[PDB]
């Protein structure tokens, strides 16, 4: 049975004191008239109902969330931290793999107001609003992990403390070979490559390669690694490009241009 | 009332020195602050003592490093303007405010007053040291944007300090400035010369001269 | 109608450097509360030194200000050579505006103290034509800022006098002038003035020079 998962209404992992958040135990097989195991740091919470309702957030509540129902595994826990504070930087989870959208909130203590807000990414402030604003990054990459936080005008100019997010990567940039031998006799068989491999234990994600030169296509998206003509005259010569992508082509990278001499 | 946010304006007065020399350009700078990606457009309107003028100069949008945008237009000024108290208004106007924003600049008022400069020689207790100080006092003088400078054989003095004005009993204002040089080149007996701009002086300067002498 | 954030703003301010200098003087820390609500006045003060708390704080009573706020302020004697070996003193302000307690520290301003320079310099032949007179104290090569330099005359304070604030020398350390304004008649009689300097880095905290027509 595959594993129980935990989603957070509002989903920000940082909530202030006294605030108001519902933990959601997902079980992809919909149980009906079935119990839910909660659990804070391993302890077992005295509540069973499929979703936990914190109605006034303390220190008490901060720490590892995980749940189960029925045959499930147990959660991958959520981390809920409780703040106290002016400002809150509101992430919408503190670990991604790249492509995987991540949001963000520059939340006022009690709700109340402050313009001209700041992000910003490990010292520099990367986005500015007049008005007060999430903030979504859609295509997320490694350069978008750091430290987080915001500052915003209110009576006076307040500032958040620092919250850290890390966008994991999932392949590196797919090099492409070279298979003896630049320059060649053409008659000579080819075997070309492009060399990434995934950093990340994803255990049913397949890669989608393809294969240019200049700009005009060879082979588009396959699932195969290798491109082969059967034996090389040089029209197939020169610029020699690779793409390495997911099957939902959010995650994309180069290459550097092959030298081939056939 | 949500009218709060939007960019911010400053307007800046001219270099005193640029002023009182015929020679130099005097300008007002007007900086916009706090512009954003999604409003970038930002208009100025300038009026010297209330008529609108059309001659100055804006500089293209640039990114600050808090990802904000910065713009500033430039406004030269005839001399005499400013020498006779006429006012600079700089009127903003950008979608994300809700009005114009306008800053009014202009000379600070009251009667000029000639600035006194006298030059005093180091004290004897410092001739014990490598280095001495020629000292420059610049007093009862009124407003307070003044330029000081020191030269000697027509070539300027590049190690001198002076003080910012500093409002005396009588409403004028007061400076110093402070010449280190080496013992040598005061004990060799060269001159050492204090030149001191301001708009009550006769053709806006003077200078003193001060150099060893028994 | 949603209101702006922010409450009550706290400002913690250093002990005259006269009072830290002069073992007869109290020296003092104090912690300025503004913007202090009329619905949530009460606010609550804990002084620690060099992380060590301490109590003989005393607070002053409340005083309201033309914006319709209170404005507490709370005075921590500290000891000479405490403040000028540079501990730190932190105030830490509770109030219910508040979402945690607002923690300020300050110290002696650090870097290696210089020695000050003093020279008295007569005033200029040119100034002998005016009915008053300009007498002038340098002081130079010094380092922090934190300095007091007064004026005296056959043991009476001379008060009509100015001095610039400090200002940073090409070579880090700071200096300044002070000028004593007096009557051409007595300086041309002979009465002696006395430029008097107080700073961490001379001897005993204090020098004097001495400034009188010469023949
Ligand atoms: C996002 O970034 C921008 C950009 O800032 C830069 O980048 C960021 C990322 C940081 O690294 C930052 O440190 C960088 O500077 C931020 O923009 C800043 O915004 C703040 C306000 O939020 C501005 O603060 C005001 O500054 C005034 C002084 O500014 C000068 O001095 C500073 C250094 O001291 C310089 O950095 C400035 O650029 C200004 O420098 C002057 O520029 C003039 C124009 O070019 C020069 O004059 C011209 O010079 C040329 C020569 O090239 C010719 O000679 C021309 O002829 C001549 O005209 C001038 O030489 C130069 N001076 C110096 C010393 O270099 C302050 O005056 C002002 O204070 C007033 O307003 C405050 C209200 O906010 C108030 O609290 C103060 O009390 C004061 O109020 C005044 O009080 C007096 C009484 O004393 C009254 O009489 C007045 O009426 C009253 N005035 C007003 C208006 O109320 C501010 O502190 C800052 O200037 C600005 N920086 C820049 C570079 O533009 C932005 O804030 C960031 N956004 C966010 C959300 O974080
Ligand atoms: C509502 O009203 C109140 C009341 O205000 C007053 O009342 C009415 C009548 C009004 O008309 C108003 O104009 C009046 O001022 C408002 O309260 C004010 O709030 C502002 C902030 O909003 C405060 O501003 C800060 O001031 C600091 C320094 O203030 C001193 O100097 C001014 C005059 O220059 C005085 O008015 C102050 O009272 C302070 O004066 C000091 O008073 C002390 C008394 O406790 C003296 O110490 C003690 O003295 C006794 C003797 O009595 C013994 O000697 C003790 O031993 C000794 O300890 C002290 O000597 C005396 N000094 C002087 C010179 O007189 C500024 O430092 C501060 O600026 C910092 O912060 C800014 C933003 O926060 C920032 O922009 C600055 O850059 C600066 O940041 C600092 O920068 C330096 C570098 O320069 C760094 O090294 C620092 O690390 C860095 N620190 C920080 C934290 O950033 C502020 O400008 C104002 O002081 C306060 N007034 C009073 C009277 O308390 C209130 O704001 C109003 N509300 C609204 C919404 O308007
Ligand atoms: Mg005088």
């Amino acid at each position: 049975a595959p594993k129980a998962v935990i989603k957070l209404q509002p989903p920000w992992v940082s909530v202030f004191q006294e605030e108001s958040v519902t933990l959601h135990c997902e079980v992809p097989h919909l149980p009906g008239s079935s119990s839910t195991q909660w659990f804070l740091n391993g302890t077992a919470i005295q509540t069973s109902t499929p979703t936990y309702h914190i109605t006034s957030a303390s220190e008490d509540d901060s720490g590892e969330y995980r749940c189960q129902r029925g045959l499930s595994g147990r959660s991958d826990p959520i981390q809920l931290e409780v703040h106290r504070g002016w400002l809150l930087l509101q992430v919408s989870s503190r670990v991604l793999t790249e492509g995987e959208p991540l949001a963000l909130r520059c939340h006022a203590w009690k709700d109340k107001l402050v313009y001209n807000v700041l992000y910003y990414r490990n010292g520099k402030a990367f986005k500015f609003f007049h008005w007060n604003s999430n903030l979504t990054i859609l295509k997320t990459n490694m350069s978008h992990s750091g430290t987080y936080h915001c500052s915003g005008m209110g009576k006076r100019r307040y500032t958040s403390a620092g919250i850290s997010v890390t966008v994991k990567e999932l392949f590196p940039a797919p090099v492409l070979t070279a298979s003896v031998t630049s320059p060649l006799l053409e008659g000579t068989p080819v075997t070309l490559s492009c060399e990434t491999k995934l950093l990340l234990q994803r255990p049913g994600l397949q890669l989608y390669f393809s294969f240019y030169m200049g700009s005009k296509t060879l082979r588009g998206r396959d699932t195969s690694s290798e491109y082969q003509i059967l034996t090389a005259r040089r029209e197939d010569s020169g610029l020699y490009w690779c793409e390495a992508a997911t099957e939902d082509g959010n995650v994309l990278k180069r290459s550097p241009e092959l030298e081939l001499q056939v | 009332p949500e009218l709060l946010g939007g960019p911010s304006v400053f307007l800046f007065p001219p270099k005193p020195k640029d002023t009182l020399m015929i020679s130099r350009t005097p300008e007002v700078t007007c900086v916009v602050v706090d512009v954003s990606h999604e409003d970038p457009e930002v208009k100025f309107n300038w009026y010297v003592d209330g008529v609108e003028v059309h001659n100055a100069k804006t500089k293209p949008r640039e990114e600050q490093y808090n990802s904000t945008y910065r713009v500033v237009s430039v406004l030269t000024v005839l001399h005499q303007d400013w020498l006779n108290g006429k006012e600079y208004k700089c009127k903003v106007s950008n979608k994300a405010l809700p009005a114009p924003i306008e800053k009014t600049i202009s000379k600070a008022k009251g009667q000029p007053r000639e600035p006194q400069v006298y030059t005093l020689p180091p004290s004897r207790d410092e001739l014990t040291k490598n280095q001495v100080s020629l000292t420059c006092l610049v007093k009862g003088f009124y407003p307070s944007d003044i330029a000081v400078e020191w030269e000697s054989n027509g070539q300027p003095e590049n190690n001198y300090k002076t003080t910012p004005p500093v409002l005396d009993s009588d409403g004028s204002f007061f400076l110093y400035s402070k010449l280190t040089v080496d013992k040598s080149r005061w004990q060799q007996g060269n001159v050492f010369s204090c030149s001191v701009m301001h708009e009550a002086l006769h053709n806006h300067y003077t200078q003193k001269s001060l150099s060893l002498s028994p």
